[PDB]
């Protein structure tokens, strides 16, 4: 489930999320650059010439960072976010799942590959790999008993309890980005208050037509749906769905 | 121009390749690029931040009233029976 | 004229603005009074040191 | 009743304690 | 007395108590009491007759 | 290349079993619906018991010091026994 | 330009339309003892009817400190005319206000103005000291 | 404490940005606990703080201050001028960030009049890098239409 | 008797370093 300690530390160092200032973004580049190679032409240099910035200053720090302690000829993703002050933030990301599958082909393989692609390296546990391995195997397909009957339920129980623990331990930033039906603790409140992006995520959650407001709106719509088509007041959505599926 | 080209001093910054490689890059080096050096860091600067004078406010209100009366007059201009039936059947197909 | 004198150029903009086809302006009061009006009320009338008005 | 229902539905950001205390005092004084 | 005041007063009233508008007191403070809606002046302009969602 | 680090079993297989497993895996179905047609799979490995189960090193390393990570048992990977049943073309 | 779009004069509604629209809007002709439309065509509630509706709706859930303030406001001229009997009604209103809502700037200022009209400056001073 | 009577008529301007030159400091205390109770108010106060950070000033980051109150009744905005007077713009439902900006700027003009009447000298408004950044979008909109 | 028997503040926000350090 979790990669080696040295590999995880190395990944945390290379794929970092610097504190974003929160200014009005101009655009987002998703480029593919190798470690030992400096891109200054059509893929990156042309965009930096269109924008007016110097690609050399970016290539210097990129070659200073990704070149050492890296395997040669490894395609790496770079997400660059440009703000209205003509300033850019670039973040490195591991190779795409397509490149990983290509290198693997020249479930064990799929899980070992998906071990390398979490959503945030600050917490390699969340999200659970077994959910994204589904998309990994789906992309692979797009490209081209007595032990099982107990391991299925063992893994089901482990997945369920880990999902519950994640729902309980969701931090303040994740709470503001996506609502949560578990009580909030003062410890997590202080942990989220220490983070600087708290103000940015707060403004984005306060602005309407956001994902947070959409989740709140669909919660309210489900409440109204229960209040309108419920056999009784204290009706749970699970039993309501059972009624729907058994009454058609 | 080749001598004093931009970033031409990088050959002289590092006195040795070993001394250059001794330095370790961090995410702070990436984060420092997002901060403008001369000017102060500001969140947003859009057209809504443009302050209006009294004449500009009166002109904008006049333009809004003109747009209102223009919509009202177009409600009768497009009310020619052909276009009116067109919009009516379009609304009927929308609601159906 | 002051702006034209500062800009060192003559301006000949004609018909800058008509009032309206129905000009209406509500009453305007002092700069400090228009934001620091106390809620002083008497039997049925708002009573300020400069204005009276009906209350409910 | 109509205006309070409309304003509650349109505001949707309030606390039920203020609406509950008045009806409780009503239940205590009227009957 | 203080506890009854704190127990009856709501956040909106205790916020709007000290607020005063440009035409005078707040319309909410003035119209909070309505001994029949026939006594209401209805001082809302035609540009404010509208009401958003 | 694939690098065989350790053998997942202890009894070496025979040519007849290897050939019968390869011939059995040579054919497979496509899609799960009425428009279901039998197709032939390409690029079948010469070994079936030790291809992608346990004892191989997949060349998916990104890092210098990151060795080709080793292949563990079937059960050390969670959710997988339910994925074998639910990760179909529904 | 000379052809007018709108016309404020002459009027565009006869006498019967006044009654028709009055009954259409939903208003009811109350007797003079309850209230009537004053010279400024504003609806005015008699102090007697104000005290009556106070006595009848002081227990309901919709009553408010502002409603008590408006009741004292309506009683103000009767208090000025007869400070002997109407001060009893004002004191009853203040008692109910202390029972329901308690101490408030609204009720205290209302009773202060009531005492000021009733010519009780010692009582006004006492009320100010009680506020402080 | 002034030597002259105060001004009578105020300039009419749709204040879209803040001007922290005649303003000593601002403390915006906001509550990040829950927002389903103040979606409008929280958004208004946060965008007002954003505009105050992006306001017209040499270094507005040194004058603007934000305070998270874990247990707060309603977001408050305290403004202290060069004299030290404390003013509180009331925040109600339906009040927009532009509304708060206009309130604060009107009160700032009044306070600056008070300072000039008392005798305090004030740095006058002139062309600044913020004015150039504003002429940027002015050129943008004049090229648009 | 049966009932007794059953019975027995203001923290400043942290500006990101990319904005506060310059």
């Amino acid at each position: 489930r979790l990669p080696e300690a040295l590999v995880v530390e190395k990944a945390r160092d290379i794929f970092g999320r610097p504190e974003f200032p929160g200014k009005r973004v101009l655009h987002n580049w998703r480029f593919f650059i190798k470690a030992g190679k400096a891109a200054t032409g059509p893929p990156v240099g042309q965009e930096f010439s269109k924008l007016g910035l110097k690609a050399m200053d970016f290539a210097k720090v990129f070659n200073d960072r990704t070149k050492p302690h890296f395997k040669e000829d490894v395609e790496l993703i770079v997400r660059i976010q440009v703000y209205f002050d003509k300033s850019y933030l670039f973040t490195i990301e591991p190779p795409p799942t397509a490149w990983f599958i290509l290198r693997a082909l020249r479930l064990e393989m799929a899980y070992e590959i998906a071990k390398m692609k979490p959503l945030c390296w600050g917490r390699p546990e969340y999200p659970l790999l077994e959910t994204r391995v589904r998309r990994v195997v789906g992309q692979a397909r797009r490209m081209g008993t007595e032990e099982c009957e107990r391991y299925r339920r063992i893994h089901m129980e482990q997945y369920t309890t880990l999902r519950q623990r994640e729902l309980e331990e969701a931090p303040l930033i994740e709470r503001l980005h996506r609502p949560n039906m578990s009580p909030l603790t003062d410890e997590q409140i202080e942990e989220g208050l220490r983070d600087p992006c708290l103000l940015d995520t707060l403004w984005r959650a306060s602005h309407p037509l956001s994902p947070y407001h959409r989740d709140l709106r669909e919660r309210e719509l489900a409440r109204r749906y229960l209040n309108a088509r419920g056999w009784v007041k204290d009706m749970t959505p699970e039993e309501m769905r059972i009624v729907f599926m058994n009454y058609r | 121009l080749h001598a004093l080209r931009p970033h031409g001093n990088w050959d002289y910054l590092p006195l040795h390749n070993n001394q250059e490689q001794q330095e370790t890059a961090s995410l702070e080096l990436q984060g420092m690029k997002a901060s403008v050096d001369i000017g102060p860091n500001r969140f947003d600067l859009n057209e809504k931040d443009l302050s209006l004078d009294e004449e500009e406010q009166v002109e904008k209100a006049r333009l809004d009233n003109e747009l209102m009366r223009w919509r009202r007059l177009q409600r009768a201009q497009g009310s020619d029976y052909d276009h009116w039936m067109e919009a009516e059947t379009r609304r009927i197909q929308e609601m159906a | 004229g002051a702006f034209a004198k500062l800009a060192r150029s003559n301006f000949g903009d004609p018909l800058p603005s008509s009032f309206a086809q129905e000009p209406y302006f509500e009453e305007e009061i002092e700069a400090h009074r228009k934001h620091h009006r106390p809620d002083v009320y008497i039997y049925k009338y708002n009573v300020s040191p400069t204005h009276f008005s009906l209350r409910e | 009743d109509e205006i309070q229902r409309r304003v509650a539905d349109r505001t949707c950001v309030q606390e039920q304690s203020t609406r509950e205390v008045q009806e409780r005092w009503k239940r205590h004084v009227v009957p | 007395q203080r506890q009854i005041a704190e127990y009856t007063t709501d956040p909106p009233e205790r916020i709007m108590a000290g607020v005063t508008g440009e035409k005078g007191p707040l319309r909410a403070r003035v119209s909070g009491a309505r001994l029949g809606l026939q006594r209401t002046p209805a001082r809302i302009p035609w540009t404010m007759q509208g009401l958003h969602r | 290349d694939y690098k065989q680090v350790y053998l997942p079993y202890d009894a070496a297989p025979t040519e007849r079993e290897l050939e019968r497993e390869r011939r059995r895996f040579k054919q497979a179905y496509h899609g799960r619906m009425e428009h279901r047609k039998l197709v032939e799979v390409k690029e079948v490995p010469l070994n079936v018991y030790t291809y992608g189960k346990e004892g191989m090193s997949l060349p998916i390393a990104i890092f210098k010091d990151q060795k080709d990570p080793v292949i563990g048992p079937e059960w050390t990977y969670p959710g997988i026994y339910e994925n074998k049943i639910a990760a179909q073309h529904w | 330009q000379f052809v007018p779009l709108h016309l404020a004069f002459p009027r565009r509604h006869p006498n019967s339309w006044q009654e028709r629209q009055f009954h259409l809007l939903g208003y009811v002709k109350w007797p003079k003892e309850i209230g009537f439309y004053n010279a400024g065509d504003n609806f005015e509630l008699t102090p007697q009817a104000a005290y009556r509706i106070y006595k009848q709706n002081c227990d309901e859930t919709f009553w408010t400190r502002l409603h008590n303030e408006k009741t004292i406001i309506h009683l103000l001229p009767l208090v000025e005319q007869d400070p002997g009997t109407n001060m009893v009604l004002v004191d009853d209103i203040f008692r109910h206000h202390l029972k329901r809502f308690g101490a408030d700037h609204y009720i205290y200022n209302a009773v202060m103005q009531a005492a000021a009209f009733a010519k009780d400056f010692p009582r006004c001073e006492q009320l100010l000291a009680e506020m402080r | 404490g002034a030597k002259r009577p105060l001004a009578v008529v105020a300039p009419r301007t749709m204040h879209r940005y803040l001007f922290l030159m005649h303003m000593e400091k601002v403390t915006i205390t906001v509550s990040p606990l829950l927002f389903g109770y103040g979606h409008t108010i929280q958004k208004a106060v946060l965008d007002f703080y954003r505009r105050a950070i992006s306001a017209r000033s040499p270094f507005p980051k040194d004058k603007v201050f934000l305070f998270y109150a874990i247990d707060h009744i309603t977001p408050r905005i305290e403004v202290t001028w060069l004299d030290g007077t404390s003013y509180v713009p009331p925040v109600l439902e339906g009040a927009s960030s532009q509304d708060l900006i206009q309130m604060v700027m009107e009160e700032a003009w009044l306070a600056a009049d008070r300072m000039a009447a008392e005798g305090r000298v004030l740095n006058p408004l002139a062309i600044d890098d913020y004015k150039w950044d504003q002429l940027v979008v002015f050129k943008k909109v004049r090229d648009k239409e």
